[PDB]
């Protein structure tokens, strides 16, 4: 379980140095973009359901053969179960978010899931499908561009930011393809 | 790695909740304690070698039955694993101080440490003699301002407390 | 393999999800460290008892697997998608089993004693299960208090803590594990049994104290997951790492043999076709051979006297 | 023209096997003939019969 | 708004190229011993004076590439083909993919300071787009020279 | 394919008689050892693909020189045959296990080997690289009982005693 | 769990034999060496840190890489995890010097640990070094050869002793090897 | 050994004849191509030291990984028996190159080279890199005027295609 702290705490341990001007320089920025990142996280922690039942039922208009008899959300308690993973997929992402360091979500869940889901029957694409949806809609809420909420913030850049998003959503659709 | 980040997300991880108003406070505050955490820790990583020497000239100036047979640093050798470790000591506390918990310098340096001393017939008490005096010899004003020199004391306050 | 690794943790991560309520962790159940001793000897007591348990021999695995495997049926009424995870995946039941059993709160430790003959029939199906572990003279290395010397009074101390932490439950909770243990040791009775259920009855406390099944095969599957963690090293780091010569014994082909000449004749003809001569070469090797290594701490400082003799 | 401007091999960070130096001809008396043509020293190894040509038009 | 942040580590990395292209092919020739040896690529004086001023130039057209700040400059005829270059004269390819990620590892050190005997004083600020930038041109050439 | 029924079936038929009682034994041995080595080739149709990926990865964790040049490992497309032959190999091995005798490996993969390997500049190094990777990689008392895992050896000796 | 009687016992077993003459008369032989085993076992026990700490501080003298940053002895916690396992090693082989029998080290310990360090990336070859100095540290003991202790038994003959004591301790390098 | 005159002598023998006008013009074919190919021969003779030493150390200037283990060339004597048959090989193209056919080449150098290179972790791909070294190192319009040049050619071809 490691932030942006602990990964320069670790790299230095690694190199066996002390931590010195640069290294710190690079967390001073972290420091300085703070309160963007506060908010970041605000944003995507006040529109969870929002994000989980519009990612996972514009999975099922994309492709319907889930819903179909024979498929992997064709039951009431697989929908349930489907519901239920997207929506601690968001959480482990937004602990990701919080700690600027991918470290959290590489031990919680992105380690062991694809053969679980092998194990399971669980189809990846359909998977890293709804993840897509969620990184979409996730920086659309991190840019304030949703489309039927507009909350007040003031106004600055955080294009870097989203970009780290983005990294998060694509370290998990990439996880689990 | 203990943090003030990584225990609000093993908690929040731990109810199985998203983090509420409360784990952004926390690291709120983080993002107010750091620049004197950093402070100390530009200082700290700056004048590493003196603080050491100091360190350990003055633990063997307290004992000097280090020095004696056969019982512990009666060699060059010996003398060089003292500054090392000290080394490394200033080193934990430099890591610690940069994440702001007392984690690295914990599962790092602490755990453990007081069964290898015993078993290497190694005295804690010489530790606390060095940094006891790295403690009661750094100035507030002088050096750093006085915030990054609480938490240094702090850090450090840690390491004797932790050790006997 | 690593499927039924993966489920036996996540389900472990919902059965102590429990009691840590929302945020506050009720230190009730989740302290587990007594003093800061005991909080460095839980470690210690836990790669213990795990590492033990792969020291169980091979016939234990598969009691054990026939024991959990009953109770996780046990565990889910009808549900067959459930029963179906209790046949398909070993170590989530086991985790599902003691995970249950976890978020009941069901165990004995977190009893407080009110009455004294609770804890004389506590004591008798304690000395039942001491017998089941230790079979003839012959003590079972299941027990597994030291690992070195003086790590059992850790042990000791952690056992007596840990009875002074079921005191200050809210008798809310407390009345719970009441209830809640009963309707467990009626679950898995075996059977039906008018004397088990009204001694069950007449003392919750024996309601709490079944050990349904063990850890063995569980911990058999797994094997190191629990002391590695994350660091599975991939086959060519571990052909390429520090037990090259011990990970792939066999990988050499043709190793070369230098004889024992004698000095005296040369035997033959020889060439060294060589940049260097190997005189020469030795020489350099054995000149460059190893640098004194000069110390940071030593180094001259500002002024100097140099030292006498 | 082939030089390197900015340019340091420290050929004592090598492993102690693997620096090799190898002598053309390892004699006194035939590095330099009492007059001045020379194929190992001075400018005068300029003047050697053959490499006249090149083979880097290859490319 | 980089200008003289870009300028700057452009002029870090300019003003470094000596310690970086020796540093870099030294430790190409340290890391296998048979280059070294007679009857190695790089036993001749010649062939060592032609394998410094390739790191020379390699650097050079990397630093060239960072003040355009698009890779096109980088790329063209001299550069394309270079493989079938040290194909044709029977140059170790290995052996350069090695010293270019090693070239890169210094590069990014230098860029930001982190390497520990340099301690030019500029005031802080974010560059790590920038050092993605450097890192990306190194492992452009880095993926033509295999 | 050499096995025991056809052994002794060809051997009686050279002879020119029925098939006595001497053959009957050699079938009854069939018979007898018949289930353990069928547990082996279980096993290998079970984890397979494992052996594909370790085998090749500790035959390129050897030999990296492979994939520098042009030579035998140019592109990822001969890794694919790298692995691809392994594979062979493998199922050759499961075919000559579930036979008994050499028969389907000596036939389908060791006859004319050599013209092709030393034809196609085909190290026979990396091959054994990967073969004494997989007997280095025998769990016997865990996975393959004690005599099924003593097949797979002396099926897989074979192959590297064809090779080298 | 098996001494030397569960050895001649089990193997009679295998045999479905009684015990007979010789077995018995061999078994005698161990009886009569027995006080010597006794006062072996004493001279081991009474120097077990004696043993671990300059086998273990011998180990990284021999090789000071385990020291060095990244190595398995740097840690403070990876050095006392070190000097504990020398010490139950060290206490395993005591067993097999009382029980004559070797079948108590396989049970215990001999299982399992190969995997183990493999599993954690401990270096297997000075586990061998640091086994192989309690083994000539052990038997310079049992030859009461000690140079800083010299205690006083009556004189006897122990080398066949001291050839099972390194028999076990060559059992347990050969095991991590 | 396979020349001009054994084969056709060998050949009018098998016939049961006088030896005719055919074998005549191929003789009178021998003692044309004669001149050209002796050159080669002195020549070589002249500085066969020179083509060991770049012959074998362009050898290991292309394979490293030789040097690195214990597989064929663990020790510096390995690395004489390297550059000793190197100087077999070209001492057979002497002897070739004299005779004319391929015959003292073909029964002392080829004949049976297979079993003892594969039972031998040897392989023959750093023989042709030695070989292709020396047909790289071809200087004709300044050592070996042309034919002289065209014929080592021809024969050192021979030997790649015989290893290959
Ligand atoms: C404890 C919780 C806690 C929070 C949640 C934040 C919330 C917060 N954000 C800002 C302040 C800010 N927050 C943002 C963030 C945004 N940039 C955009 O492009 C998006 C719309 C949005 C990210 C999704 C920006 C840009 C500012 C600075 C605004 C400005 O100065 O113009 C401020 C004013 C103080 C400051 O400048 O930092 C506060 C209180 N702070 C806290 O203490
Ligand atoms: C990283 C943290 C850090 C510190 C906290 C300081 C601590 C420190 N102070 C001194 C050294 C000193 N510190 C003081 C300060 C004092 N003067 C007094 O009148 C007061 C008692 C006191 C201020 C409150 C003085 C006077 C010296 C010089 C002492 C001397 O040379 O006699 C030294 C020895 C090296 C030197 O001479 O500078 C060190 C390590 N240095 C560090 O690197
Ligand atoms: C001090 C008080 C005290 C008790 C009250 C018992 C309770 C008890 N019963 C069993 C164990 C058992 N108890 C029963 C009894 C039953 N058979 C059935 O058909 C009926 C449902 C039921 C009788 C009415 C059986 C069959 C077992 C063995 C269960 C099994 O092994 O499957 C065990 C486990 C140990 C063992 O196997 O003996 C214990 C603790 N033991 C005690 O120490
Ligand atoms: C003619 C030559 C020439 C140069 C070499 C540059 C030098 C230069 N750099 C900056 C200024 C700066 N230079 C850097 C650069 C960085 N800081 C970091 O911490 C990183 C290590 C590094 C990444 C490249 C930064 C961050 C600033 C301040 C921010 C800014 O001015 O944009 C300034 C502004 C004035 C001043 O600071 O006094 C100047 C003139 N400009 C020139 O005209
Ligand atoms: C029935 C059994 C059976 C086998 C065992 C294989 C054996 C085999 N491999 C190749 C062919 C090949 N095999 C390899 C494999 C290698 N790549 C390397 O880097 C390593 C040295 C090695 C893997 C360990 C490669 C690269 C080729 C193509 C060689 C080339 O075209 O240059 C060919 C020629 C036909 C082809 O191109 O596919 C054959 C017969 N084929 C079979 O039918
Ligand atoms: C309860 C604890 C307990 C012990 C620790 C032993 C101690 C012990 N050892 C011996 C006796 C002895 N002990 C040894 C041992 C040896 N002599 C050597 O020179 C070797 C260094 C060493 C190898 C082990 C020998 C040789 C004897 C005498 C021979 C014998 O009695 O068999 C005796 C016989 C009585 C006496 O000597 O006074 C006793 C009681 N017995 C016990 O009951
Ligand atoms: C049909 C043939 C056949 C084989 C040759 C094996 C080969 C094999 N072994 C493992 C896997 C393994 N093999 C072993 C075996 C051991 N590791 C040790 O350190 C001990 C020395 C040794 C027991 C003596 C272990 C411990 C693993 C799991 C972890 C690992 O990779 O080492 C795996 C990965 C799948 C798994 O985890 O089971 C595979 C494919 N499997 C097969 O099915
Ligand atoms: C028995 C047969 C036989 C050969 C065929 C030659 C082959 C040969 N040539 C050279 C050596 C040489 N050969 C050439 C020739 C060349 N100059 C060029 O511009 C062209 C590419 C090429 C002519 C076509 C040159 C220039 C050298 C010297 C190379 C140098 O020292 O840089 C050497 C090394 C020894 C020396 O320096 O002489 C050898 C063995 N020698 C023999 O003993
Ligand atoms: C008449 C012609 C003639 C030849 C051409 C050689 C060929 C040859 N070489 C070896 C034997 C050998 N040849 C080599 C040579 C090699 N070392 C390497 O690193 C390279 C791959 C290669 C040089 C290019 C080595 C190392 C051995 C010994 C192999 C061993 O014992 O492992 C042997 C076996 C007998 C011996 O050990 O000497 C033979 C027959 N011998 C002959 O009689
Ligand atoms: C509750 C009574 C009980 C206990 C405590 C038991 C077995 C057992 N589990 C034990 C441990 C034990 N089991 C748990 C379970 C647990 N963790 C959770 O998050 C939740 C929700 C849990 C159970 C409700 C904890 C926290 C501990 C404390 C950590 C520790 O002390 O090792 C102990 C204590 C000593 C030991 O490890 O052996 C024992 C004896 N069987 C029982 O019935
Ligand atoms: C008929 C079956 C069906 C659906 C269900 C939707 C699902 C859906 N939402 C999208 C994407 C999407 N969804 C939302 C979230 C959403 N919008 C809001 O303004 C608020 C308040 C929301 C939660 C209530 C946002 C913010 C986006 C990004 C696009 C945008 O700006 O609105 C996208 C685009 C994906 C992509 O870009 O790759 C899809 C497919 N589409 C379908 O065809
Ligand atoms: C209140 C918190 C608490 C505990 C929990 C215990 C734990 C404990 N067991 C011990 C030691 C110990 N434990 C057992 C095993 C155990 N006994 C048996 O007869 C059977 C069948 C067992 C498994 C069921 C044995 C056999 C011993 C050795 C002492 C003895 O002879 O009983 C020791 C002594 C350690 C030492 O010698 O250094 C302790 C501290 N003590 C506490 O204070
Ligand atoms: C024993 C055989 C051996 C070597 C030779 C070195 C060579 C070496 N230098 C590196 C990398 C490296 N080298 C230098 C340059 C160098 N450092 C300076 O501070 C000055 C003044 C220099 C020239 C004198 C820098 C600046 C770096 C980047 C790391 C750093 O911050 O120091 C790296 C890391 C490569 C990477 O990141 O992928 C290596 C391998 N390593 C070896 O194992
Ligand atoms: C600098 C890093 C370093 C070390 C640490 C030591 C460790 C060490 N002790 C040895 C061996 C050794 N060690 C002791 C134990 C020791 N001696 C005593 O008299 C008492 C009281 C002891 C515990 C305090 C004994 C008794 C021996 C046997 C040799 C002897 O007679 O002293 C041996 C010889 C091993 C062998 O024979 O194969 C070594 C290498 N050596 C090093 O190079």
């Amino acid at each position: 379980m490691l932030d942006a702290f602990s990964r320069v705490v670790v790299n230095s341990d690694s190199k066996a140095a002390y931590v010195g001007g640069s290294d710190l320089q690079s967390l001073k920025t972290f420091i300085s973009d703070g309160n963007k990142r506060l908010d970041a996280v605000n944003c995507i922690v006040s529109n969870a359901s929002c994000i989980v039942s519009d990612a996972i039922s514009g999975m099922i208009c994309e492709n319907p053969g889930l819903i179909a008899p024979g498929g992997n959300c064709y039951t009431n308690r697989r929908m349930a179960a489907c519901l239920r993973d997207g929506e601690i997929i968001l959480r482990y992402v937004s602990y990701a978010l919080l700690a600027g360091d991918s470290s959290v979500l590489d031990d919680r869940c992105l380690n062991g899931l694809k053969e679980t889901y092998i194990a399971l029957g669980v189809p990846t694409a359909s998977t890293s499908r709804a993840v897509s949806i969620m990184k979409a809609a996730s920086t659309a809420f991190i840019m304030n561009t949703a489309s039927g909420r507009k909350i007040e913030i003031a106004a600055g850049d955080c294009q870097a930011l989203q970009s780290e998003a983005a990294a998060y959503f694509d370290k998990v659709g990439s996880a689990v393809d | 790695m203990k943090s003030v980040i990584t225990t609000t997300i093993s908690a929040a991880d731990a109810a199985g909740r998203f983090p509420s108003s409360s784990d952004l406070e926390s690291i709120q505050g983080n993002i107010q304690r750091a620049s004197a955490r950093l402070e100390a820790a530009e200082k700290l990583s700056g004048n590493h070698e003196a603080v050491v020497k100091e360190a350990g000239d003055a633990c063997f100036a307290k004992y000097s039955y280090l020095k004696n047979s056969g019982e512990a640093g009666d060699s060059q050798e010996k003398i060089n694993k003292c500054y090392r470790d000290v080394d490394h000591y200033m080193r934990l506390i430099n890591y610690s101080l940069v994440v702001g918990g007392t984690g690295p310098l914990d599962e790092w340096g602490i755990a453990g440490s007081r069964e290898v001393y015993r078993t290497l017939n190694l005295p804690g008490s010489a530790y606390i003699a060095s940094f006891t005096f790295t403690r009661d010899r750094l100035c507030v004003p002088r050096d750093m301002s006085s915030q990054a020199g609480v938490e240094f004391v702090a850090a450090l306050d840690y390491v004797i407390n932790s050790l006997s | 393999s690593a499927a039924d690794k993966y489920m036996a943790r996540t389900v472990t991560r919902t059965a102590k999800s429990a009691a840590a309520g929302f945020g506050v962790y009720t230190p009730q159940c989740t302290e587990a460290s007594g003093g800061a001793n005991t909080a460095e000897a839980t470690r210690l007591a836990v790669l213990a008892a795990d590492f033990r348990l792969r020291q169980a021999p091979l016939g234990a695995r598969f009691a054990d697997l026939y024991e959990t495997r009953r109770a996780a049926v046990i565990q889910a009424c009808n549900s067959s998608a459930e029963e179906g995870y209790a046949t398909s995946f070993p170590s989530r039941a086991a985790a599902s089993v003691a995970g249950r059993a976890e978020g009941l709160r069901a165990c004995s430790r977190y009893f407080p004693q009110k009455p004294p003959v609770e804890e004389y029939m506590a004591a008798c199906v304690d000395r039942q299960y001491k017998q089941m572990r230790v079979h003839g003279g012959v003590y079972s290395t299941l027990c597994a208090d030291g690992r070195s010397a003086g790590d059992a009074d850790t042990a000791r101390i952690a056992a007596l803590g840990a009875r002074f932490r079921a005191q200050h439950l809210s008798k809310s909770q407390q009345t719970q594990m009441r209830y809640n243990a009963m309707s467990e040791a009626r679950m898995l009775a075996r059977g039906l049994c008018t004397y088990e259920e009204a001694q069950f009855n007449a003392y919750p406390k024996m309601a709490g104290m079944m050990r349904y099944g063990t850890g063995v095969y569980a911990a058999s599957v797994r094997g190191p997951e629990l002391v590695v963690g994350n660091k599975s090293m991939t086959v060519a780091e571990q052909v390429n790492g520090v037990n090259a010569e011990s990970y792939w014994p066999s990988s050499k082909v043709r190793p070369a043999v230098a004889r024992g000449t004698s000095p005296w004749m040369g035997l033959g003809v020889v060439k060294s076709y060589a940049a260097m001569s190997e005189a020469a070469m030795a020489y350099g090797i054995e000149q460059q051979s190893k640098p004194y290594v000069p110390q940071k701490y030593e180094g001259w400082s500002s002024g100097w006297k140099p030292k006498s003799s | 023209i082939a030089n390197p401007d900015v340019s340091s091999v420290d050929y004592q960070l090598m492993p102690p096997g693997s620096v090799i130096v190898q002598p053309d001809e390892v004699s006194a008396a035939k590095m330099l003939p009492v007059s001045g043509m020379s194929k190992h020293i001075g400018k005068t190894k300029r003047l050697v019969e053959g490499d006249g040509l090149s083979d880097y038009s290859r490319l």
